[PDB]
Parts: C-alpha cells; sequence; structure tokens
C-alpha cells in the first residue's frame, strides 16, 4: 500500500513501459476500430472511464497468473502484467526480473502475487519513472485496467480490483472473433479506450526485409549469370525479380513508417517526463532581461 | 525585472503558451539560446544540438503547452513566493 506514481494512459507509453521491463517482444497498440484485423495478439487491455461465471476454485484461480492489485496507482502495469504473465514460451520471452516474478508466484494466491508484484523494485523503478511532474508533486478520475487473455482454449477476463477472474470463453473453428463478441456484447467515446498487446511490428517487418532481400538476391544472382553465360528463355526469373523488388519496395515503406512513429514515442516519453519549470523561469527571465518581455505580456492578457 | 514569482505579478494574467514559443525564442541571442535549450527535454536538446531554430514541435507541444498553463497556475497559487520556496527546501530537509 505504499503508492506509485500515476501514469497516463498511451499506447507508446505502455509499448515503453514494456521494454523497460526487460520484455523486448512486445508492443501495446490502441484498437480504434474492433473489426480491424489484428494479427497474432498476445491480450487486449480494456481501460474505462466515469461510468456507473466467475472461476472461484482456489486451487484454479491459483495455478494461473491473476494477481490482485494491492499498490494503487499501478494499474497500467498490472494490465500489463496479467496479459504478459499468461503467455508461454513460443512467442515471447519474458524480461529476466519478469521470468522471475513469474516463477517466484507459481501456485501462490492472487493477493500473494500483487505482494510480489508491488515489492519487485524493477517494476516500480520502471513504472514511476514514466511519470509526469504533476504526479510527484500530487503524491504530496483515473482509469480503471480489465485484462483479456487467452489462457487454455478459453478466454479469460482478469480484473485486479475484483475477487475472481471472470472466465466466459469458448470458441471453435480465432480467440480474436471470440473476445469480439464478448466486446460487442458490453459495448470515438472518451470513456472507453481498448488497446492490444501485440510483437513488436518492427521486428517482423526487419525479418520479412531480411527473407525478401536474400530472396532477392538469389534469383538477381542467377539471373544474372544466365544472361551473361548466354538456351533457355529467362521471363519467369525476371517476374520473379519485378515482384520481389515491388514487396522490398512495400515493406521498406512499412519499415520507415514504424521507425517514425518508434520515434515519437520516443519523443512523447521525454517530454511528458520532462520538468519545464527552469526553462520557463530562466525564458521569462531572459525576456524581460532583454527589454521585450513588456510589449508579448501586453500582447496576451487573459481576457476578463 | 519584472515580478516572476508572486501572485501579483503580471504574468498571472497572461497567456505564457502564446508568450513563449519559436519566434520569441529567436527574439534572443545566441548564447542566451544555447543555454537555455540546455534546459529543454534531451530529445528537443538533441534535436538542436549562429542563431538558433528551434523544432517546429519542440515547444508547440502537448506537454509544453501544459506546462506554462500549470505554471501560471501555480503562480497564481503561490507556490514560487521564496516563502514557500524556503518552507520546501524545510521539507527537502525533514525527507533527507
Amino acid at each position: 500500500a505504499d503508492g506509485w506514481l500515476e501514469l497516463e494512459s498511451d499506447p507508446g507509453l505502455f509499448t515503453l513501459l514494456l521494454k523497460d521491463f526487460g520484455c523486448h517482444d512486445v508492443q501495446v497498440e490502441e484498437v480504434y476500430d474492433l473489426q480491424k484485423p489484428i494479427e497474432s495478439p498476445y491480450g487486449f487491455i480494456f481501460l474505462f472511464r466515469w461510468i456507473e461465471i466467475f472461476v472461484k476454485d482456489e486451487e484454479a484461480i491459483s495455478s494461473i497468473f491473476f494477481a490482485q492489485q494491492v499498490v494503487p496507482n499501478s494499474c497500467a502495469t498490472h494490465a500489463l502484467l496479467s496479459v504478459l504473465l499468461n503467455c508461454n514460451e513460443n512467442n515471447l520471452q519474458l524480461g529476466d526480473t519478469l521470468s522471475r516474478l513469474k516463477t517466484h508466484t507459481k501456485g501462490m494466491s492472487p493477493e500473494n502475487k500483487g505482494l510480489a508484484i508491488g515489492n519487485t523494485p524493477e517494476l516500480a523503478c520502471a513504472h514511476n519513472s514514466h511519470a509526469m511532474p504533476q504526479a510527484r508533486r500530487r503524491l504530496e478520475e483515473a482509469f480503471h485496467f480489465v485484462s483479456f487473455v487467452p489462457i487454455n482454449g478459453q478466454l479469460f477476463e482478469l480484473d485486479g480490483l475484483k475477487p475472481y477472474p471472470m472466465n466466459h470463453g469458448g470458441w471453435e473453428d480465432d480467440w480474436t472473433d471470440k473476445f469480439r463478441r464478448v466486446m460487442a456484447e458490453r459495448l470515438q467515446d472518451i470513456r472507453f479506450n481498448l488497446m492490444a498487446v501485440v510483437p513488436d511490428r518492427r521486428i517482423a517487418i526487419t525479418h520479412k526485409l531480411k527473407m525478401l532481400r536474400t530472396n532477392q538476391a538469389i534469383v538477381s544472382g542467377t539471373l544474372q549469370k544466365l544472361l551473361k553465360a548466354g538456351s533457355g528463355s529467362a521471363r519467369d526469373l525476371q517476374s520473379l525479380l519485378k515482384n520481389l523488388d515491388t514487396e522490398i519496395a512495400i515493406n521498406e515503406q512499412h519499415l520507415a513508417d514504424e521507425n517514425d512513429r518508434r520515434h515519437m514515442f520516443k519523443v512523447d516519453a521525454s517530454r511528458r517526463t520532462h520538468n519545464y519549470d527552469k526553462f520557463i523561469c530562466t525564458f521569462l527571465s531572459m525576456l524581460a532581461h532583454q527589454g521585450v518581455l513588456g510589449e508579448l505580456v501586453s500582447q496576451h492578457l487573459l481576457p476578463s | 525585472k519584472i515580478d516572476l514569482e508572486t501572485p501579483d505579478s503580471i504574468l498571472a494574467s497572461t497567456n505564457l503558451r502564446a508568450l513563449l514559443n519559436k519566434q520569441t525564442f529567436s527574439l534572443l541571442p545566441p548564447l542566451y539560446q544555447y543555454n537555455l535549450i540546455q534546459l529543454l527535454p534531451s530529445v528537443d536538446r538533441e534535436a538542436s544540438e549562429e542563431a538558433i531554430r528551434l523544432s517546429a514541435s519542440c515547444l508547440n507541444n502537448e506537454f509544453f503547452a501544459r506546462a506554462c498553463l500549470e505554471w501560471r497556475e501555480r503562480l497564481s497559487e503561490g507556490e514560487f513566493t521564496p516563502e514557500n520556496q524556503l518552507k520546501l527546501k524545510t521539507e527537502a530537509e525533514r525527507e533527507k
């Protein structure tokens, strides 16, 4: 119950937070359209605001990572962890600290898991590093988070402020469709945000570019060797090479877009956690000292 | 020169977000601009790394605008008077 600092709700903020947890193959992105396809999502985080089938077995709720929010302002971290620590080995590598936290809390009660979360110095440090100066000095209504994640052929709704994990999941045909149904049941608006936990897009794009480039190199080598040698036709090799070049161009543009988006994340984080006090003070002092503060102030008086 | 720390300052009645911007920064001498950039966020300071020109979105922000607005409000609340500054230094002594 010590208390952490308060964070803003931003997909870039959460992406950089998870990167600061040592988990480097994960990225958070906002879901504007629910029906738009999302590829390989690890889970979803649902934030609600300004508004008015339980697993109750004591062995079942302990056999899965359902943590209870003990630290007050740790909601974003809690939801992100409820999503990530309910993923397995195949797709992502959790950080060293996150893997240690996962093994440490194997059969613990929800309370004990929440306490383990709250008493991990790495997590608290990384979470409070993303706080604005306003939150720091305020320490002296926000959002409520709910996680959605598939475990074993069943979709789970984890709420750190509720006694039991909500299991209401089954599908046959893909869990994204079941989650879309469940969300369309309960549901633009400013009282709701929806974010998807997805693999790092930059990584997938770079790998696709590597594959495209090596295939293009193979076909260009064979083609140039053939033409040098000087019989058979070479139409199909040229067609293959043309389509490979087109795909490489498309994916290079994708990589550039993702790179500038990551840079925008970085700059928004660097500004969000900056204390502009000394800058404003010295700026106003230099304006006064230069003799031009008076004119400017006379031009921008607040209307009354 | 002019009141910068008391609720009776004219700044407490001034739209600071419009006062402090790229043109107003350009009004300053180069040495002043360098010493001032040394107080920006590291990304914008790095972007500006002999008049210095700032990023078009260095001061025109979402965070710097709120910084200006909250700075004016804190000035009105009296957070910047030397008595409150010494009181916060006594509190900092109590913390350390």
